[PDB]
């Protein structure tokens, strides 16, 4: 039961796949039945009920492997709380828009944007693949 | 109640007054620099001399008064000062590096030769060359110091010291009228100033290394030696090696090849 | 001269609970004092240098 | 120039440009295909109960995993290392510019045969005409004559700056009381944009490079028409 | 009765087995890439230059009014 | 006993996603932001000069 | 010529002693040839390459030291 | 000698949790804060 | 409280005030950063001309190097772990030690001081010149930032002046160098480069003071000085420095990996030493990769490509063998393990577009670009970064006796891969398409990444506001540790948590049989 | 002459070092024990001025890898790695 | 200088043999890459009978008297220029 | 590791507190001097 | 070694008489690093010594320790169970399925 912060420097209770057989008992300290169980543990084991195995296992040992390796819902709480925050980040972004930014060069204007793209096309801005590649100008459109 | 060899220190407020005196005396250079005070500077450097008097003062006390040096704390100070003196030719190679790059390539405003148009060097066989013997002759005077102390010798050990310190001293002043007779200066373009830079921490050195040695005169005076374990002594002369090291290197390099 | 180490050492290794820094007596409570007042009233003065020089002038 | 939504290197105005792209090509799929197998052999190692902890003998995995890196290191540099000394190759410029970084913007000498220099300073936001590129425009753009080779020779009366062509592979510091040369080669006609490249002080931004490439005939009269 | 299954090395014959399933995988990206990526590009910009002309191309930009040296 | 996870687990989840796609995508659309993409496709060509 | 060519003794990126060294070589010939009282034309390549390959205030400041006394190279 | 423990061997008290709150606001936050409050100093000088 | 905080001779005390100071450092690193993508985050101009977004740009780096990483790692889990993973009582100057401690709230102090007075340091953290001269940068900024890194610069030299030291000399006498810790052997190694590169540093930064106040022309071209010299000078510390920076990091990634595969030790231990040693090595004769366009002759450029290069090979041993150090084990995941391999996969992207850059012929396009912001957040923002919250949540319990969240560490990595990875990611494209450094506002072509980035950096600043209410949750539940597995492999737990004050007064029995 | 020997003028830990050495004792942990067979029988005796102290177990010559464990007075414990044997025999100095 | 190296703890057979294999041996392995590299013949120089060189004062001791001691064709002319 | 459990626990609510004051100790002083940028500059 | 001299060497060490109870601990916690299952002569031996140490408990945990050491190789456990019958029967050892131990 009772583990305590000034056992430290001693051999302690753990459940580990890889460490099967720890170096204490889970349970040293025995009730009267307890002891008398130990006793009919020296005998023949066939002798021991379900009830009995079961218990002299729960002095031995903590969990058993099922218990200790069992899988929980952890994940849903980290990914769910991880979009919660990383939404609440959009939050600190809006604000930006609304407070902090003003507004974006009048080059980004629609008129603009569409001359400036002509022009581009008219300069031949990355001819083989990467801009006017991708227009037409027998057709005079966007490629389809 | 320990049971290894090694020293636990008394809790010290040096390394705070040190910290401390380090930020007056570049606060301190700034304000020189570019606000005309020298307030802060000379407030630094009194700090910084009562720190380091104290501090090495305590390590007196914790070794010749207290014992604590053992030979496993010792064997520590011995890799200290190793390591420290390798950071200090590391320092002195960037000077080495910088004098190099300029000498052996001169830009077309030095009239693409070294030494550059309009400078003339020292001669390398006047006072440059006694200098070199100066610093040599205090290298051997220091070994004949060491040796007397292990041998045991105190009166000896003593002259042979004073003999190393008063050398330093005669470079110093020998350098200081050498710096003052120079026809050029530190504004002299990369040639001035690599040679006063290189030359100048140099002579810090030389002034800090007397310093030490002055420092283990005065412990020799009183005592604090052995003839097996001294190694304030040992330290210092290390360093002072470094220092004659350091000038050779300087002499060959600036004084002699670069004139 | 003559070699009084010993009653350097006797001085040091006096069982008082002293650090190594006070231990020689009330001469380093004093140099400790002066030290330490000038670090921290150097430094208050380099903040006040700060001040000063964060603005125009 | 640089298009919306970019995820590569601009296209290629230069033949070493177009080399450079191609090493890129062999090295980035070089680096895909590295991190890849990093992920998944991580994503192995992490999926099984299957347990072995006891101590293993590297004695000889050493070997693969120290060999086959040299390998692939070596074929990384064979192409690098052609292709830097192929740019470094003798080649006979028909003409010599010089550029020399100002803060901020560049001016120009083409002193061949008569004194023509001129300053070269960005098209300011609110000058812009309709269609022209923010902070990318010049007043004086560099006219050069395209499919000759040319030699720029670079350097700044101030501080540092560097000065670039993406499209052409170029980028050559500014320094002062020093002369870089590196060469120019356009294989098409047009407009090529870079921008100061070393950070110089309250302008860095704002003194872009525009090259005007055109025929050679048009050069010389553009060259005339300037002195 | 069960038959006797392997019980040896089962953590060794998962890497192996994997390892090489893995630098198969890589061969046919490397496959993929210079199929997809590497020829594409060297494609592009052969098919760009084959029959290019670079004064009718000057002409073109010239007429659309770009230069500030050609009008 | 059902710890924090099996308790909530589901619901942190859920509301998790639901929030932070609504506000990205708010964020994203209805706020003036200016993505600059790709004119490609998209612009029709206009005269300049 | 067209521009200055490719000259083996500077075969690298940095190009600053090229324009230093052709400015020295066209203003000693200048001398030698004025000196000895003669053709000056005969110093035209050295002229060329510098002018060529040199910064405009690179000349300038030269020049200005020459005629002040304070040009450093020799001449 | 100098107490030992958890919640001993550091230069703040952890003894009550809001006013540990106040001092690690107080602490984190004026870093935080400094550069913004540069920039303005900066921004107020010209 | 004096005594013991400010007059500290202990290891233990002084690595908490590098913990507590690394941590104050970070927030402000953390706040340049922000305002950084703040003014990258839309076109056009938020903050003012180039000048106050390079003070920024400036002192972000300085203070996330010299400020948040060194001293997280070397004064803080350096001094805190290297003397209990050896056995020993303290450092070999457990005085000295403290004042290379507090060094740095002065170098910070002075820092803080330089972009405060006129215009502040806009050149950069490699402060060149003539940009950093006296006629650029007139006044006392560039001199601030001088003398700041001149305290930081002593500070790490005598620290690892202690290191050396206390490593070689203070082992168990049975105890072999082949028988120490590999984060023991990454902090030795470490200090072995601080030793050799400072000076250097400081050689070259004490040039340009005098440049700058005593008429020297070190660098000045009117004195026959040269620019370039002070950029080999600067390099020559530089490039060590990262491998610094990096190091301590590659230590603890050992030794958590190992942990949480619940492995007694590392695959190949003495690989592991000869990669840092190697890579120790090739750190100091790569530097001119930092001046492919300086204009260097070719077969210079030639070796500088193939030298570096030639790092991949000790650096790939090391990842192959934290992977094999995975490989069967009983996987643990715990928060640090998160963080180590997320430090695995992101190290080697960042590690891998160094090789790209070290292509001198490819670097001519991509130097003074984003690609080479993006190739070193990688390592530093990812990389150093992951490595030291790895450290972080898994010492976390040693040092201070009681558990942090699981569940609220696992949340905090996870918010910060995304921040992280949605900062950087895009800036390789910036770079490829040739957006240059150092730029406060950029043409409008390189919109979309720059936002996407900016949002980014946003998402990490939710994540370093989530940590510190992590660690106050920590301190404020209080769980105390009774239990710690592996402690037969991992000495520094031995002692109990947080270990008594004096540990090893009685040292260690060791055989040599 | 006139020059201190450490017989005369060592003092503190140095001097406690120095007159252990020669009396061919290690108070102070400078040298390395060496091992006894460590059975049960022929344990290795580790001793300490307290009740436990920590071993560490290089188990094969050459191992890169320490096994450290705290050794408790009272029956002889196994190192958890090879099984050698260590009894402590506590206290003194 | 220190390198970058690091151990000393205590100096033995297996730190030098470490020195040996990951130092060493690595350096001479990647100098005879760079060697087995720059390799290949070189288009020898056209012959010019410079007094300086291919010097006779008197026969050498071997052969005809007329050819250096390690005497390649390819390379080395004789006085009156190459062979064939 | 094993822990024993919280000496001082710390609720949902009592961690809402910490959270959002820790946040705002962050958000608050920037969002002043940012908000009021217009003011500093755009004066 | 071949597999056979592994497998004898095991079946010696669980074999011994008087074999103490520190022994059987360090001998199954070393034996589950390797990378594999254990024969079921080997589990065998160290029933048998669970049982001379009258320790029924451990026999229960190195059962269920043969079944982990399988991970996803679900045929492997059944297969030892199998071959391990008339020694739990002869012993009197309960399976972990038996015990209601394998729930989560
Ligand atoms: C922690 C920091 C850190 C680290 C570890 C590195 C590591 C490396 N860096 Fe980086 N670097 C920086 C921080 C760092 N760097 C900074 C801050 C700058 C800019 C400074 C400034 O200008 O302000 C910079 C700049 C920089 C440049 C300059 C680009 C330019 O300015 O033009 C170059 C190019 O050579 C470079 C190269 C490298 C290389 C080759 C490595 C290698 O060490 C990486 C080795 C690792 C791997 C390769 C991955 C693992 C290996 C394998 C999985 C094996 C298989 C791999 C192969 C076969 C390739 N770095
Ligand atoms: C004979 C030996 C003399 C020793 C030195 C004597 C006086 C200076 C004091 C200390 C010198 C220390 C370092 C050297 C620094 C600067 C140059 C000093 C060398 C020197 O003394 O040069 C002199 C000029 O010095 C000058 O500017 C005077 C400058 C005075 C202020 C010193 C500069 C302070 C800045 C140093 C920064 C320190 C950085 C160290 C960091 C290390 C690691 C952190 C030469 O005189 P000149 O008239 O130009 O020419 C002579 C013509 N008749
Ligand atoms: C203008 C006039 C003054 C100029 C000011 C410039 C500064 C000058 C400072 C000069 C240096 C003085 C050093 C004094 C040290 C005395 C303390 C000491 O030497 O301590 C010794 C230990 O070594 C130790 O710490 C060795 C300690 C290391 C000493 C380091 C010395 C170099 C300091 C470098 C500072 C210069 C900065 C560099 C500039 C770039 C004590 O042990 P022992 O000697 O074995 O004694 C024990 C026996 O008695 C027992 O039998
Ligand atoms: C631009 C202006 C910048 C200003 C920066 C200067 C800042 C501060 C200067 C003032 C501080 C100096 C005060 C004295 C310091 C003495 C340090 C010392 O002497 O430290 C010794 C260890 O280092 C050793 O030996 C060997 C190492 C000794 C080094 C000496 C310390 C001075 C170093 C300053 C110069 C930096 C180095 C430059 C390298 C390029 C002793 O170690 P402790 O832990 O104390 O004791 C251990 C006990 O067992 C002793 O009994
Ligand atoms: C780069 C990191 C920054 C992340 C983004 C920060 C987003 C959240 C910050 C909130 O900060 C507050 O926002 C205000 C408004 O929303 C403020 O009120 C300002 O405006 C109020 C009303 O509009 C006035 O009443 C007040 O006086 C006040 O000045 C302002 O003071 C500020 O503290
Ligand atoms: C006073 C002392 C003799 C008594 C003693 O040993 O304590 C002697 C021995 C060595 C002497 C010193 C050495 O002879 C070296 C110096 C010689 C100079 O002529 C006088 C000062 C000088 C520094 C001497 C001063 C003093 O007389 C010393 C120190
Ligand atoms: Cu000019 Cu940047
Ligand atoms: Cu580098
Ligand atoms: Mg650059
Ligand atoms: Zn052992």
């Amino acid at each position: 039961s009772v583990v305590k912060s000034e056992d430290y420097a001693l051999p302690s209770y753990v459940d580990r796949r890889d460490y099967p057989l720890p170096d204490v008992a889970h349970v040293k300290n025995l009730s009267a039945s307890q002891k008398a169980l130990k006793e009919k543990e020296k005998a023949s084991w066939s002798s021991l009920s379900i009830d009995e195995k079961v218990e002299l296992y729960r002095l031995k040992f903590k969990e058993s492997f099922a218990e200790m390796n069992r899988s929980t819902n952890e994940w849903k709480t980290v990914v769910g709380a991880a979009m919660f925050f990383i939404g609440f980040t959009a939050l600190l972004l809006i604000w930006e828009k609304h407070y902090v930014y003003g507004p974006i060069p009048h080059t980004f204007e629609e008129e603009w944007v569409a001359k400036q793209t002509k022009r581009m096309l008219d300069m031949k801005v990355a001819p083989i693949q990467g801009f006017s590649a991708k227009w037409d100008y027998d057709k005079n459109e966007w490629k389809k | 109640h320990q049971t290894h060899a090694y020293h636990m220190v008394n809790p010290s407020p040096w390394p705070l007054t040190g910290a401390l005196s380090a930020l007056l005396m570049t606060s301190g250079l700034t304000m020189w620099f570019h606000f005309n005070s020298m307030t802060l500077l000379m407030i630094g450097l009194t700090t910084n001399m009562l720190t380091m008097y104290q501090w090495w003062r305590d390590v007196i006390r914790e070794s010749t008064f207290q014992g604590h040096h053992t030979p496993a704390v010792q064997k520590g100070l011995r890799y200290g000062m190793i390591l420290f003196i390798i950071s200090e030719v590391l320092f002195f190679t960037g000077f080495f590096w910088a004098f190099y790059h300029s000498s052996l390539a001169p830009t077309p405003e030095l009239g693409g030769c070294w030494p550059p148009t309009g400078i003339h060097p020292l001669n390398p066989l006047e006072v440059p060359l006694l200098n070199t013997s100066v610093l040599l002759a205090s290298g051997v005077s220091i070994t004949w110091a060491h040796h007397s102390l292990m041998e045991g010798d105190r009166k000896h050990m003593l002259q042979a010291l004073f003999i190393t310190i008063t050398l330093g001293v005669y470079f110093t002043l020998l350098q200081a009228s050498e710096y003052y007779e120079a026809p050029f200066t530190i504004s002299d373009g990369v040639y001035g100033s690599t040679f006063f830079v290189a030359t100048g921490f140099h002579g810090l050195h030389v002034i800090i290394g007397s310093t030490f040695l002055i420092v283990c005169f005065f412990r020799q005076l009183k005592f604090h030696f052995t003839s097996n374990h001294h190694f304030g002594f040992e330290a210092a002369a290390w360093y002072w090696h470094f220092v004659d090291v350091v000038w050779l290197f300087l002499y060959v390099s600036i004084y002699w090849w670069g004139s | 001269f003559e070699n009084r180490v010993a009653e350097k050492q006797k001085l040091f290794q006096e069982d008082n609970g002293l650090p190594v820094h006070l231990k020689g007596g009330a001469t380093d409570n004093i140099l400790y004092r002066v030290t330490m007042t000038l670090c921290l009233g150097g430094t208050l003065y380099s903040l006040y240098c700060l001040g000063w020089a964060s603005f125009p002038h | 120039m640089a298009y919306p939504m970019q995820l590569g290197f601009q296209d290629a105005t230069s033949p070493i440009m177009e080399e450079l792209l191609h090493f890129h090509d062999h090295t980035l799929m070089i680096v895909f295909l590295i991190s890849s197998l990093v992920l998944y052999i991580i994503s192995l190692m992490l999926t099984t109960k299957l347990t072995h902890t006891s101590t293993m003998d590297a004695q000889e995995v050493e070997t693969i995993w120290t060999i086959l890196p040299a390998i692939i290191l070596i074929l990384i540099a064979l192409p690098s290392l052609r292709i830097l000394y192929m740019m470094d190759e003798i080649n006979n410029p028909s003409l010599t510019v010089k550029t020399m970084g100002h803060q901020w913007y560049w001016s120009y000498e083409y002193t061949d045969y008569e004194d023509l220099s001129f300053d070269s300073y960005m098209i300011p936001t609110s000058e812009l005409k309709p269609g022209e590129l923010r902070l990318l425009e010049v007043d004086n753009r560099v006219v050069l004559p395209m499919e000759m080779t040319i030699r720029m020779l670079v350097s700044s009366e101030d501080v540092l700056h560097s000065w670039a062509v993406p499209s052409l592979g170029l980028k050559t510091d500014a320094i002062p009381g020093r002369l870089n040369q590196t060469t120019l080669m356009s294989s098409r006609p047009g407009l090529y944009y870079g921008q100061c490249s070393e950070i110089c002080g309250s302008n860095h931004s704002f003194m872009p490079i525009v090259l005007e490439l055109v025929p050679l005939k048009y050069f010389e009269k553009w060259s005339a028409s300037m002195l | 009765a069960l038959a006797k299954p392997q019980m040896r090395g089962l953590l060794a014959r998962r890497l192996r087995f994997h390892i090489v399933g893995a630098f198969m995988v890589s061969l046919g990206f490397a496959t993929f890439y210079k199929f997809a990526v590497a020829e594409k590009r060297k494609k592009a910009y052969a098919d760009f230059y084959r029959n290019y002309d670079s004064m009718k191309d000057f002409e073109e930009m010239r007429k659309a009014g770009i230069f500030q040296s050609a009008k | 006993a059902p710890d924090f996870h099996d308790k909530y687990g589901n619901a942190v989840l859920a509301s998790g996603a639901t929030f932070c796609v609504a506000v990205w995508v708010y964020m994203a659309t209805q706020i003036g932001i200016e993505w600059n993409p790709s004119p490609v496709g998209r612009v029709t060509p206009k005269e300049w000069r | 010529y067209q521009t200055a060519p490719f000259d083996s003794r500077f075969p690298n990126q940095n190009q600053t002693r090229n324009c230093w060294q052709n400015y020295l070589d066209f203003h000693r010939c200048e001398k030698a040839m004025t000196a000895k009282g003669g053709d000056v034309s005969v110093c035209e390549w050295y002229r060329r390459v510098y002018k060529s390959l040199c910064p405009i205030s690179w000349v300038s400041t030269w020049d200005d030291r020459r005629a002040e006394g304070t040009f450093p190279g020799k001449i | 000698h100098y107490e030992e423990g958890p919640g001993k061997n550091i230069p703040f008290s952890v003894e009550n949790k809001w006013r540990l709150l106040a001092m690690m606001t107080l602490f984190f936050g004026s870093g935080f804060a400094a550069p913004f409050f540069i920039v303005r100093h900066q921004l107020l000088k010209k | 409280f004096i005594n013991r905080w400010l007059f500290s001779t202990n290891h233990k005390d002084i690595g908490t005030l590098y913990l507590l100071f690394g941590a104050w450092a970070g927030m402000v690193g953390t706040a340049l950063s922000l305002l950084i993508r703040a003014e990258l985050g839309q076109p056009g101009t938020l903050l003012g001309d180039d000048q106050i977004y390079n003070v920024v740009v400036t002192a972000h780096a300085f203070v996330m190097i010299f400020f948040m990483v060194m001293p997280i790692m070397i004064g803080g889990f350096g001094n805190w772990l290297v003397p209990l993973m050896i056995g020993a009582p303290d450092m070999a100057f457990p005085r000295m030690n403290n004042m290379s401690f507090w060094l740095l709230p002065p170098s910070f102090l002075l820092l803080l001081a330089s972009s405060m007075v006129e215009a502040g340091a806009g050149t950069g953290w490699t402060v060149y010149p003539p940009l950093a001269g006296n006629l650029a940068h007139a006044g006392a900024s560039v001199d601030l930032t001088i003398f700041s890194l001149h305290l930081a610069g002593v500070s790490s030299i005598l620290g690892a002046i202690n290191f050396i030291t206390t490593i070689i000399n203070m082992k168990p006498p049975a105890m072999s160098q082949y028988q120490t810790p590999l984060f023991v052997w990454s902090v030795m190694i470490t200090a072995v480069l601080l030793l050799l590169s400072l000076p250097v540093l400081a050689a070259g930064i004490t040039m340009l003071l005098t440049d700058r106040n005593l008429n020297t022309t070190f660098f000045d071209p009117a004195g026959g000085g040269d620019p370039i010299l002070y950029q080999h000078l600067f390099w020559f510390f530089g490039h060590p420095e990262v491998y610094i920076l990096i190091l301590p990091g590659f230590g603890m990634i050992s030794h958590i990996v190992t942990y949480y595969s619940g492995k007694k030790e590392p695959f190949g231990y003495m690989g592991m030493v000869w990669a840092m040693m190697s890579i120790g090595f090739l750190g100091f004769i790569v530097w001119a990769h930092h001046m492919f366009t300086v204009g260097m002759d070719v077969d210079t450029r030639a070796y500088f490509t193939s030298a570096t290069m030639i790092i991949a090979i000790p650096t790939g041993v090391k990842v192959f063998s934290w992977l094999a150090t995975l490989h069967g084990g009983n996987i643990k995941w715990s928060p640090a393990m998160m963080w180590a391999l997320g430090f695995i996969f992101l190290f080697t992207v960042g590690g891998l577009t160094g090789i790209v850059l070290a292509n001198s012929s490819l670097d001519i396009v991509l130097h003074d670009t984003y690609y080479v912001v993006a190739h070193f957040h990688y390592v530093l923002s990812m990389g150093a970064v992951f490595a030291i919250m790895g450290g972080f949540v898994h010492w976390f319990p040693l040092f201070s006796g009681y558990t942090l969240n699981d569940t609220w560490a696992k949340i905090h990595f996870a918010i910060m891969f995304v921040g992280v990875n949605m900062t950087f990611f895009p800036q390789h494209f910036l770079g490829l398409s040739g957006m240059p450094r150092r730029y406060s506002d950029y043409p409008d072509a390189y919109t979309m990444w720059n936002t996407i980035s900016s949002m980014g950096s946003f998402i990490s600043l939710t994540a370093v506001m989530l940590m510190v209410f992590i660690i106050w949750e920590a301190f404020a539940s209080k769980r105390e540790v009774l239990t710690v597995d592996l402690t037969t492999t991992n000495l520094e737990w031995l002692n109990g948590c947080p270990p008594p004050y004096h540990t090893f007064e009685e040292p260690t029995y060791v055989n040599l049989k | 002459g006139g020059v201190p020997t450490d017989e005369e003028q060592a003092t503190g830990l140095e001097r406690e070092v120095m007159l252990a050495a020669r009396k061919g004792q290690d108070p102070y942990n400078i040298l390395a024990p060496k091992a006894t067979s460590g059975t049960k029988e022929d344990p290795n005796l580790v001793p300490s001025i307290t009740n436990k102290r920590i071993v560490g177990c290089i188990c094969e010559e050459d191992n890169s890898t320490v096994i450290w464990f705290w050794l408790h007075k009272g029956e002889a414990q196994r190192c958890p790695s090879c099984g050698t044997h260590y009894k402590l025999v506590p206290h003194q100095l | 200088a220190s390198a970058a190296k690091g151990d000393h703890g205590g100096t033995g057979a297996r730190t030098w043999r470490f020195l040996t294999f990951g130092l060493a041996l690595p350096s001479v392995a990647l100098c005879t890459l760079n060697s087995w590299l720059h390799s290949g013949h070189r288009e020898r120089p056209a012959f010019i009978p410079y007094h300086h060189l291919r010097i006779r004062t008197k026969p050498f001791s071997w052969g005809d008297g007329n050819h250096t001691f390690f005497h390649n064709p390819r390379v080395n002319p004789l006085p009156t220029g190459y062979e064939k | 590791i094993t822990a024993k459990p919280a000496k001082t626990p710390t609720s949902p609510k009592e961690q809402a507190i910490g959270l959002s004051v820790t946040f705002l100790s962050f958000l608050l002083p920037a969002g002043w001097v940012l908000y009021h940028l217009d003011n500093y500059k755009k004066s | 070694e071949t597999d056979e001299e592994f497998d004898a060497r095991w079946v010696t060490y669980f074999n011994k008489p008087d074999i103490d109870a520190w022994e059987l601990r360090k001998g199954m916690n070393t034996l589950v690093g390797y990378d594999l299952v254990p024969e079921p002569k080997i589990i065998d031996a160290a029933l048998r010594a669970c049982r001379r140490l009258n320790d029924f408990a451990s026999a229960v945990r190195i059962l269920e320790v043969v079944k982990d050491k399988a991970g996803p190789h679900k045929e492997i456990y059944p297969y030892v169970i199998q071959e391990l019958r008339p020694t739990l029967n002869e012993l009197g050892i309960s399976t972990p399925e038996e015990l209601g131990l394998d729930k989560v």
